[PDB]
């Protein structure tokens, strides 16, 4: 699958529930392996997208 | 009459002079005294008096095909500034 | 010009006729901070670069492209119209702006309007 | 034997008239002095029973363009009797001739021929002033601040000529300068 | 020791003089400068995150905490003002013990993203937390986040990195003039934002990117491009209008990557437009490369400078000498333009003129058309009346300048001419010229104020040069002028706002139109860059010329293309409003086969067989040296010398239209704004 | 041998620069055998190249100046002396050697 840009394979990953109104995305099971440490407000209604992963994170319940 | 024949001959008249010098005082008393007298005898000619520093009292002149004739008034009295800018007119075209 | 060092320092004939600027550079609008201040630069203008048409790099075919940038640095601007002076260059100086320390205080941000005046 | 000993006795068993700056120090102790005083000093430093400083580590230059005397020459010396290391320096611009030290010491040739080549101070009396590290016909001294990293020509084979030739330089990717100072140093 | 920055402490009396001892030093300030004024004489440069020079004093960030000896806790050194005999200290561990814990507490709930941020290399955080902060964090605990809002196209926003300095908020309310950023909620949930979804319309916008420490505000069309240490930086001016503001342009390699303000107190004062600030997106788009001549199908063929100019050459020997018109643009420098000048006048015409203000103004006496009270001098005025002018589209730092004095001096503004915006209380007195003579006559409210203030500032601006009733109008406003004192020798108040560039050194050199209709009777038209002029007034058997860097309509009509270089290519003396003279210095290369309009217009008399006497750029300018010898003088303050009493006495009717506005879209004014795609993004959402 | 002293005066300096010239030309018949210059260049045109070379630097009036140069024409005269130099590089630089020129300059390129 190599047609598929990395763009639109990030594109393809559905947003992953939280149910607090942060989230604290690291990259990677083990942290010293991905990224800087980055925390994301869930306070808004599309999905809130890491500026290093490219994941998306959105609100569980409210 | 030669005040109003000036923009029949000429096509600019520009006075070069400095405004804080000792030299360029009998140019700017022709200037304070003249310009409005020959600005109003012709209209149309542009009369431009241009000051700097750092600039010696000139009197340039533009005729027909890009032709110019300066004179330098550094050592000229006002009637003899008149007198030169005479010379310009009549004998220039 | 006496550029007798320029003679005799090796710099090539066509390069000794160059055109420069000595000016200092001013403080950057995106930081407050003065430490890069009080130094003087030679600006060679050297704007002759293309692109490579291989990978899109920068090529450029003169030498002074970054030495006024990199390694030629002075203390005061006489310093540098004196190197300018030696070296033959046709130099003009940019004399810096500087700021003006003006009377602020932290009370004229309340300050009396005035009677009410039904103007 | 050391900087306290060496700055104490220097001061006063000195000629006054030949050095004018006595820096004492951790990073080292200097001498600056006149570059007609120079050789004096060094066979000075050389002979003394009690600064018996018979060792020439090496010549190296410093260019400082905003000085009137531009460049600056520095002895580092080393005495192996007393264990101490002793720093001379002196100032000359682009056309002053200083005085060479290869009669003291015979190993200071190549440095000089060296500090020639790459800042272009001639030394007075040398036996054979020629470059030693740049190419034949090289024109201008490196290793000056005015002088361009990459040079002012290039090398490459000429197939029709049939020869090594030499051209002006042109770089396909020119050398990136990045400016790192903070205005808060 | 010297001031930090070279900073001139100007004293007005020796008296009022009082001091301090900033690290033992004797320093003398004058009464009502703060201790960081007093340190920043002394040499001594203070941590600052929310202070600037330009805005209101507010010690939110509690960075620049000093030691005085009388003081029990340490003291803001930005809003304490100096007493005589006051001892401050700054480098005592009090004062480091303070910086330490204030910057550990700004490094605590900031995000961890430096390499993705915009102000990775030129962060005023990280420099100071290296310099003035600690080593280790003993933070563990759950940061906070917020939302990002979008407040436009130019202004991309990341608030989780916002230190809450409250400097835009400042700037908006104070410098900008247009309230709509605030600081929201309270503790450490407040946040910046503008509540609505609202954009920020303001003309200054863009320097909030600049005022902003951190990387909360960062441009949007300059987002990732680059790092300021890729970024080779060039001292610059302006040409966008005629202010002419002193910018930095920062390139990587033959292309520009952005522009930056530069610091000039007489004449933008760290502050530059939204026009300025993206205006180098439009220096790589559509741009004239190649010489090109028209087929007989009527398509644009590439050809070499020697052909082109051949054709040119061969055509001007063909018209009648007063059949040549040639036609300067609003980016012309002086050089190019005597160039022209001297050109046209060897081959027998008379009819060059810019673009703007070239409809037969008078520029007998250099009064008539300069901002003779300087802009900087704009702040001792307690009245100013605009006549027929609107500054904030006009001349943004003008406007900037008196929204200043407005909000500090408690000045007036009276304004006539059509409905506009401003930003600043302003009474519209009317509408059109029956106002000046309301005004002039008097029994007019706002005559008392007129004639009761000081110093009175009478702006009119360069749209009232074309119209048929100037004479008229501008003797009633120098009729204004004289009655109500303005021109004084202590104080010159007749102020004359031009719009180009190129308008100041134009009209300088004498570039003046001499019959109005020139352009209807003409046969080769050299339209220098001068693309601002209706081609369609052109005759069809015309043979036009269009010498210019960027295509637009003036493109379509013309018979021969000759590529130019723009203002970041070459060297050019350009003249502001106040009669400053200044140059620009080449940044980049040019781009194609393009050359500089004065070698380009040179190398055309040469092949038209018209010889010049100069050869190089220093050769024009010992030529201008002859017409306006202070366009040679650059970098000083050469005031008037006479003043309205020597105009003649014209006893004209004023007419009884009303003024016009001679801007439409602020965004959309020169041919470089024009091809640009960020100024069509706020031409969209920004305008309204 | 040991490079000379300092110069004092312009008259100093005048006799190195013709004891430099006396040399070279002394040092005209070894290039023509150690480089194949015999069926190439008169013995007097180098001469005249020598020449040309001391009178276009011949308005310099600093002793010191004029020292450097001496020395640094007897440094390239050695290397030239020797096999150092390649062979075309002395013939590329020892021998002796219409519109406007703006608009040549200008059908070449923006960058005079
Ligand atoms: C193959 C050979 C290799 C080496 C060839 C040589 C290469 C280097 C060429 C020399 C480079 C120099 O500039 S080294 C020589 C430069 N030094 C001077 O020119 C001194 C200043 N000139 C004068 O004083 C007078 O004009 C004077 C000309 C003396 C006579 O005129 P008078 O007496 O009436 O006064
Ligand atoms: S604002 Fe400064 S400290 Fe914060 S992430 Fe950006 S570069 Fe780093
Ligand atoms: S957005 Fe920037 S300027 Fe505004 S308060 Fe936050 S840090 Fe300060
Ligand atoms: S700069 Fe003074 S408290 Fe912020
Ligand atoms: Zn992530």
């Amino acid at each position: 699958r190599s047609k598929k840009s990395p763009m639109e394979l990030i594109s393809e990953v559905p947003p992953i529930k939280v149910d607090g109104r942060i989230v604290a995305c690291e990259g990677d099971t083990n942290p010293a392996l991905g990224h800087p440490i980055e925390f994301i407000c869930l306070d808004l209604n599309e999905p809130a997208i890491c500026k290093y992963c490219g994941l998306r994170y959105v609100q569980d319940h409210h | 009459a030669w005040r109003g024949s000036i923009s029949k001959s000429m096509k600019e008249l520009r006075i070069l002079l400095c405004q804080s010098s000792p030299a360029s005082a009998p140019t700017r008393t022709f200037v304070e005294k003249n310009y409005k007298d020959l600005k109003s005898l012709n209209p149309k000619l542009p009369i431009l008096i241009r000051e700097c520093s750092g600039v010696q009292p000139q009197m340039w002149a533009r005729y027909d095909m890009g032709v110019e004739r300066c004179v330098n008034l550094d050592g000229l009295t006002e009637p003899q500034i008149l007198k030169a800018l005479e010379n310009l007119v009549k004998s220039g075209a | 010009k006496r550029g007798e060092i320029g003679k005799v320092s090796g710099i090539p004939e066509e390069h000794l006729s160059r055109k420069v600027i000595i000016y200092s550079p001013a403080r950057t609008a995106t930081q407050s901070g003065s430490g890069k201040l009080g130094k003087w630069k030679i600006n060679f203008v050297s704007t002759l670069k293309w692109e490579n048409p291989l990978m899109g790099w920068t090529s450029t075919g003169d030498p002074y492209a970054n030495v006024g940038d990199s390694a030629l640095a002075f203390d005061s601007e006489e310093a540098a119209k004196s190197f300018a002076e030696r070296h033959g260059w046709d130099y003009k100086v940019k004399k810096p702006n500087t700021p003006l320390l003006k009377v602020k205080s932290y009370s004229d941000n309340f300050k009396w309007k005035g009677n009410p005046q039904p103007e | 034997m050391d900087n306290q000993f060496i700055f104490k006795y220097s001061w006063e068993t000195l000629p006054k008239k030949w050095v004018k700056k006595m820096e004492r120090s951790e990073h080292g102790n200097r001498f600056d002095t006149n570059t007609d005083y120079l050789f004096q000093l060094l066979c000075f430093l050389k002979l003394h029973t009690y600064t018996r400083v018979q060792v020439l580590i090496d010549i190296c230059g410093v260019d400082y363009p905003s000085r009137k005397r531009r460049f600056e020459v520095v002895y580092n010396l080393l005495s192996t009797r007393y264990n101490s290391r002793i720093r001379v320096q002196t100032s000359a611009d682009e056309v002053t001739r200083i005085s060479s030290v290869v009669s003291l010491f015979p190993s200071a040739g190549w440095w000089e021929r060296e500090v020639w080549d790459m800042f272009g101070v001639s030394f007075i009396n040398h036996p054979d002033l020629r470059r030693i590290l740049t190419d034949y016909g090289f024109e201008g001294h490196p290793l000056r601040k005015d002088f361009p990293l990459s040079g002012y020509v290039q090398v490459r084979y000429d197939d029709p000529e049939k020869r090594v030739v030499s051209e002006p330089i042109e770089m396909t990717q020119e050398f990136r300068y990045f400016d790192f100072a903070s205005p808060w140093e | 020791r010297n001031p930090v920055g070279g900073a001139r402490v100007h004293f007005s009396n020796p008296e009022d003089a009082i001091e301090v001892f900033v690290d033992g030093y004797a320093v003398k300030v004058p009464k009502g400068f703060t201790v960081l004024q007093a340190c920043e004489v002394a040499g001594v440069d203070i941590p600052r995150f929310c202070y600037h020079s330009r805005l209101s004093i507010a010690g939110n960030c509690r960075m620049c905490l000093v030691e005085v000896e009388k003081s029990p806790k340490p003291v803001a050194s930005c809003a304490m003002p100096a007493l005589p005999g006051m001892k401050i200290k700054t480098d005592t561990p009090i004062a480091k013990k303070a910086r330490e814990g204030v910057m550990e507490f700004l490094l605590m709930n900031h995000p961890l993203d430096c390499p993705i941020c915009d102000q990775g290399g030129e962060c005023d955080l990280q420099d100071q937390s290296m310099a003035f902060g600690s080593d280790r964090g003993r933070f563990t605990e759950m940061k906070r986040s917020v939302v990002d809002k979008n407040l436009g196209p130019l202004v991309k926003t990341v608030m989780t990195r916002c230190i809450q300095c409250t400097r835009c908020v400042r700037f908006a309310s104070e410098v900008a003039g247009v309230q709509d950023l605030g600081i929201l909620g309270r503790g450490s949930g407040e946040e910046i934002g503008t509540y609505v979804e609202k954009l920020m319309t303001s003309e200054l916008s863009g320097n909030v990117i600049d005022i902003c420490p951190v990387g909360a505000l960062t441009s949007k069309p300059f987002a990732f491009k680059a790092r300021n240490w890729e970024l080779k930086a060039t001292e610059t001016i302006d040409v966008s209008d005629a202010v002419g503001s002193n910018i930095r342009v920062d390139s990587r390699g033959p292309e520009v990557m952005r522009i930056i303000p530069r610091l000039n107190e007489d004449i933008n004062e760290e502050w530059i437009s939204d026009k300025t600030r993206f205006c180098y997106d439009g220096l790589k788009r559509q741009r004239l490369s190649d010489p090109m001549i028209r087929d007989s199908d009527g398509r644009f063929k590439a050809v070499s400078w020697r052909d082109a100019l051949a054709v040119v050459g061969d055509i001007i020997h063909q018209v009648k000498p007063d059949e040549i018109v040639g036609v300067a643009g609003q980016l012309s420098d002086a050089e190019s333009m005597m160039v022209l000048k001297d050109f046209v006048n060897r081959m027998g015409s008379d009819n060059v003129w810019c673009e703007g203000t070239a409809a037969g103004v008078d520029a007998d006496l250099r009064y008539s058309y300069l901002m003779n009270t300087s802009i900087s001098g704009l702040e001792n005025a307690d009245l100013f009346l605009l006549i027929g002018t609107q500054p904030r589209v006009e001349a943004a730092m003008v406007n900037a300048r008196i929204c200043k004095t407005v909000r500090a001096s408690n000045a007036k503004v009276g304004y006539v001419g059509p409905p506009a915006e401003f930003n600043y209380d302003c009474k519209h007195l009317g509408t059109g010229p029956d106002t000046l003579k309301e005004i002039a006559e008097g029994r007019h409210p706002f005559c008392t104020a007129l004639k009761n203030a000081k110093n009175p500032a009478i702006i009119v601006g360069a749209g009232l040069f074309n119209r048929t009733d100037k004479n008229a109008i501008l003797s009633s406003v120098e009729s204004i002028a004289q009655a109500n004192n303005v021109v004084r020798p202590d104080w010159n108040g007749l102020n004359f706002l031009l719009q180009y560039a190129a308008q100041a050194a134009a009209l300088d050199l004498g570039l003046i139109q001499q019959s109005a209709k020139a352009l209807e009777s003409a046969k080769f038209v050299y339209l220098m860059g001068a693309d601002d002029v209706n081609v369609d007034k052109i005759p069809k058997d015309a043979f036009v010329v269009y010498q210019g860097h960027h295509g637009d309509k003036a493109v379509y009509r013309a018979n021969v293309i000759l590529p130019a270089s723009a203002f970041t290519e070459k060297e050019g003396t350009y003249e502001n409003t106040e009669g400053f003279t200044q140059q620009t210095v080449p940044a980049v290369p040019t781009v194609g086969d393009a050359r500089d309009d004065w070698k380009i217009v040179r190398a055309l008399s040469e092949v038209s067989g018209v010889k010049l006497p100069y050869n190089s750029i220093e050769g024009v300018r010992s030529r201008i040296k002859s017409v306006a010898p202070n366009l040679v003088h650059t970098d000083e303050r050469e005031p008037a010398a006479f003043g309205p009493s020597l105009k003649p006495e014209c006893k004209e009717a004023m007419s009884t239209t009303p003024f016009q506005t001679v801007v439409e879209n602020f965004y959309m004014t020169n041919s470089i704004t024009r091809a640009s795609k960020i100024m069509a993004q706020c031409s969209a959402v920004l305008l309204k | 041998i040991g490079v000379p002293p300092n110069s004092a005066n312009l008259t100093e300096a005048r006799r190195r620069v013709f004891d430099f010239f006396r040399a070279a030309c002394r040092s005209i018949p070894t290039i023509m055998d150690i480089y194949n210059l015999q069926d190439v260049v008169a013995p007097s045109q180098l001469r005249y190249a020598i020449s040309a070379q001391i009178r276009n630097n011949a308005h310099i009036t600093d002793p010191k100046v004029i020292d450097l140069l001496i020395f640094k024409g007897m440094e390239e005269l050695t290397d030239i002396v020797d096999h150092a130099k390649q062979r075309h590089h002395i013939i590329g630089q020892y021998v002796v050697g219409g519109k406007t020129d703006f608009l040549k300059n200008f059908y070449t390129s923006n960058y005079f």
